């Protein structure tokens, strides 16, 4: 029975690692994006198996293979063992996320939106302590213990009936580039510490991200990629 | 009464294959259906059987998905190749692919072939396998005395071939880190049987073509995690 | 049913080279001179379309001709754009008159992509998820084409796509490419470089909406 | 028998969303019928439902 | 189903953030008040997504838009996502409190009493330590591990049959403000450290408090608030 | 019924005690093996009761019984318990496996794979911090808090059917030594820590292995070890 879809896409593997939020923030802005602005990069991240940039729907996967250089780098990802493992126009399922520290004796929370909606920015102030928004709101938030973990199902929350795998089309009249598609995802995931802004500490903290697959359904078989001979 | 506290030897822990599920976070959703959409896929033995088109490096960076009867004779096999999962041949098949990302396999393997070449030329050909043993068969005479099966040039064009299924266990390695006898199966080879006719004006060189597929009883076990190296 | 001309096969065709045609994007460029004339242009006054295929092909070798051929229908492709993220012209299509196989093809590597700007560094480009795996095409519905045997081509594929329905100007999901298995090859005299024709017919359609003819963005 | 515990994946957490309820702090309370208040609302369409009217901006 | 009034108020939003005791403390003064008084703020918050100024009912909200100036600030509240959500002249629902702390490895306990009652003050002396009389009494008093976590839920305790969004009447004859009502709230709540005072601290420590509400009705529809063409 | 098999194997023993990755790493290979590689050892055990050398099966057992010399040294284990329990020529059961710390308050994590697999290398770099890919995968990865304690039971796994307690055959045609089994093991054992390689330490990590048999069934009884008259 191993063969059978749901008993193969039915475990978890990790997905990216992102740093832990101080402050309010800029959300990233589309492309092409011209210098001199405040958007902050390596906070948010996007659930999704296809290729991303900078936390952003892409095309093309890229890699920094050359260090050196100037400007600002970006982030990318792509879900190899699931490209790797099968051949499938068409997909959905439950997307399953969970988080673990990678710092010492850690604690946080975690936030979480869906598809269509955008982060929250701004902040208040109470008895003269500045705090985000984003702490409350009408969407999720998680709490946990110090060391840390986290866990929770998502159900399907994007309009497209499936997920396509490899989609040619485009998503508007003009200027839309061919084949990329609008809302393939489950949404964003942030953290962030429950502490004032005025509280900022320099010392960076880094936290890994783990997806698991439920319930996965197929369609309209496919090609696998191709491997070298040198 | 009062929470009976029996303490767990090892909870307070996070395991990647946990089968039990956890608390729902959104629930009360409803989705579109998808009733509108064929080409349901069950298992990948669907994939698995459909056949596809192996290749080989071209005779002295450009593998070639056939092979063309060539005018000299030589009693070795025009083309020959150890069955094992691991060689470049089936690097590309589906079958292979597919393979490549489990423990173990279990089950026949199925080759086809098909001839492409000129009107008035007839010929024949041998189709054989030899287990293994101390080094790979040569010479028609040798192989003859292994299984063996007569394909007629003119009978039909895809006298479809399948290697039995034989090994001193239940399974066999998918991947061979170093030759062990439940890896290797030995080897399977074509010779030409006779010489074939040259009618008239018509052109030179035909060509044959060869496809694999899985076995109905073929059988995968053990998944693991792919290599990801063919980003690069 | 609507017909179209691809340009003709020659020797000097390498193996794994290919051309496609989209449909139905196709007729809003009269692809391969073909001129639906009351399909091409109900499109531009409506927005949404739901309809299936039906193809065929012709080529004429002879009893001293000798080649392989590989037809076959597959959907999602993006091969009809240039890698800056353009259609080809005419005179580009005169010109090329074959898709070659390349890395990027094989690796998906310069498929359209949007510029990331001045704020970022450059990144270097390795992979994408529209490669073209040459070998496995004989995956989806396909047939052979043998200068022996080679009569024509036949298919009738299912609707399909991410929504029960699409945008006509934007939507493809499927495609007709076509493949040369084995080199050309046949004695002087008889046919030379034989033509390739195609046909379509869409089944079952059913337009949506009512508008003035569509106009450039 | 002894408490078979069996510890959970991710206890000791807190959960925006939890549907569950929680611990009683001070029951035994009662309170004054409410029935003599009308018009009562069941779901947000009944005020959706009533119309309204738009705007524009004044033409120069 | 979403579109229904019970399954859209079941969620925890944050209310305030509030300052840890250390002592008996005086309670605020009714307004206008003058200078000189011992009466501390910052430590009581009433229940109420109503607007409130210094830990009391108010009608008209303020914010501290301008931090320069002499005197003492005081703090405010109301809830934005209650009051943006719909439109409903009366409501009533039990309120379902919890408890965050908003310091590194922290233990504390909270206290509450609902409404009509006022702090009781005072402190006894054991064997030469001094601990005010608030730690005991006839209501619910919570105890928790370091880091931190308190919930519970409290039932209804307001003489009102509902909860005005609007009201528009007067509570007494001579002297009443129109339109502010009187006991629409679910009582006052407070945190403390079960340390003596003679162990007092000059570090503050600062807390943050979740409302959410269960089983929530409304009548009377009514208007939603005004947004700018700006 | 103390003398029935199954109540007898059925309890846990120490096998062996391995150090804590800190890297990629590369694997040890074949012998004989020549100087100059870059292969570590100590860092990967195998799961059998049979005698192993460096990792990887052997024959003969051996002991550095003679500390002074020069060359790399080498790891080895075998059952004391169980070979001198009975006396079985094949065996089969579910093998159990759990670890615990050796260290002042460490917290880790433990990864496995099968027999005929083989260490998966490489590492990738996420926002300039390189990660190993061994951290995620298609088999499982355990993860336990501070102090730690994992456990868990793994299914048969090798081709073979029954583990042979003293096998005289050979495994290949040429240069196949007699006697050497081919695949008597439920496959490879090894811990990480979730940190990025950039923060590698000097100080060492041990750590131990405890395993336990499940539903022990033998066949064709045999002798046992022969015990001196000095």
């Amino acid at each position: 029975n191993h063969t059978n879809v749901k008993f193969l896409f039915d475990r978890s593997r990790l997905l990216n690692v992102i740093k832990v939020l101080e402050k309010d923030a800029v959300f990233p802005r589309p492309f092409p994006t011209q210098e001199g602005a405040q958007q902050d990069d390596g906070y948010f991240c996007l659930l999704t198996p296809r290729p991303t940039v900078a936390s952003r729907p892409a095309t093309r996967f890229g890699l920094y293979a050359n260090p050196s250089g100037s400007g600002v780098l970006a982030n990318t990802s792509l879900d190899f063992n699931f490209y790797s493992l099968a051949c499938f126009t068409y997909f959905r399922s439950d997307l399953e996320v969970t988080v673990v520290s990678l710092e010492p004796d850690l604690e946080f929370a975690v936030g979480w939106f869906p598809s269509g909606s955008e982060y929250q920015a701004s902040s208040f102030v109470y008895d003269q302590l500045h705090v985000p928004f984003h702490f409350t709101g009408r969407t999720p938030r998680a709490f946990a213990s110090k060391g840390g973990k986290v866990s929770f199902v998502l159900p399907w929350n994007s309009v497209s009936s499936v997920l396509p795998v490899r989609w040619g089309g485009a998503s508007k009249l003009s200027s839309a580039t061919r084949g990329l598609p609008a809302h393939a995802d489950w949404g964003t995931i942030y953290a962030f510490v429950p502490r004032p802004n005025e509280k900022k500490s320099t010392a960076v903290k880094h936290v890994a991200v783990y997806i698991r697959y439920k319930n996965a359904r197929a369609w309209c078989p496919s090609m696998l990629p191709f491997r070298s001979y040198k | 009464g009062p929470i009976p506290t029996a303490p767990r030897e090892n909870s307070l822990m996070f395991l990647s294959t946990l089968p039990d599920d956890t608390v729902p976070a959104y629930g009360n959703v409803r989705t579109p259906p998808v009733n509108y959409l064929p080409g349901e896929i069950t298992d990948l033995l669907q994939l698995a059987r459909i056949p596809t088109l192996m290749a080989f490096e071209r005779v002295p960076d450009t593998y070639v998905p056939y092979v063309a009867v060539p005018t000299q004779f030589d009693d070795r096999p025009l083309i020959s190749f150890p069955i094992t999962l691991s060689d470049p041949v089936y690097q590309n098949t589906l079958v292979g692919a597919i393979s490549s990302n489990f423990a173990n396999y279990r089950g026949c393997i199925q080759i086809t072939l098909t001839f492409c070449g000129p009107m008035m030329a007839r010929g024949k050909f041998l189709l054989s396998y030899s287990p293994p043993n101390g080094t790979q068969p040569q010479t028609l005479s040798e192989a003859m005395q292994c299984t063996y099966s007569i394909w007629d040039i003119g009978l039909n064009s895809s006298w479809t071939f399948v290697v039995p299924y034989i090994s001193p266990s239940d399974y066999r390695e998918t991947r061979a880190i170093t030759n062990s006898v439940y890896s290797a199966d030995g080897w399977f080879s074509l010779h030409k049987l006779t010489k074939i006719t040259l009618p008239p004006d018509c052109p030179q060189s035909p060509c044959i073509l060869f496809f694999a597929s899985a076995g109905e009883d073929y059988t995968l076990r053990l998944p693991v995690d792919c290599n990801p190296s063919y980003v690069f | 049913w609507y017909t179209g001309r691809l340009n003709s096969w020659t020797k000097a065709v390498k193996t794994f080279s290919f051309q496609a045609v989209p449909l139905p994007g196709a007729f809003l460029s009269r692809q391969g001179g073909l001129n639906g004339g009351a399909f091409t242009a109900t499109l531009h006054r409506h927005f949404l379309m739901k309809c299936g295929w039906q193809v065929q092909v012709q080529c004429n070798l002879t009893q001293f001709h000798q080649g392989a051929l590989l037809v076959a229908m597959v959907p999602e492709t993006t091969l009809d754009v240039k890698p800056d993220g353009k259609a080809k012209s005419l005179q580009e299509l005169n010109e090329e008159q074959w898709v070659e196989m390349s890395d990027d093809y094989r690796t998906g590597k310069n498929m359209p992509f949007q510029s990331l700007g001045t704020y970022y560094r450059p990144p270097n480009w390795t992979w994408g998820p529209n490669f073209i795996n040459p070998y496995q095409v004989t995956v989806f519905p396909h047939q052979i084409l043998n200068a022996r045997t080679s009569t024509s081509v036949d298919i009738n594929v299912p609707y399909i796509g991410e929504t029960p329905t699409q945008s006509s100007e934007t939507q493809n999901s499927w495609t007709l490419l076509v493949m040369v298995l084995v080199p050309l090859d046949y004695k002087e005299g008889a046919t030379t470089d034989p033509e390739i024709t195609f046909s379509v017919r869409p089944t079952s359609p059913y337009f949506n909406g009512l508008r003035n003819r569509y106009t450039a963005g």
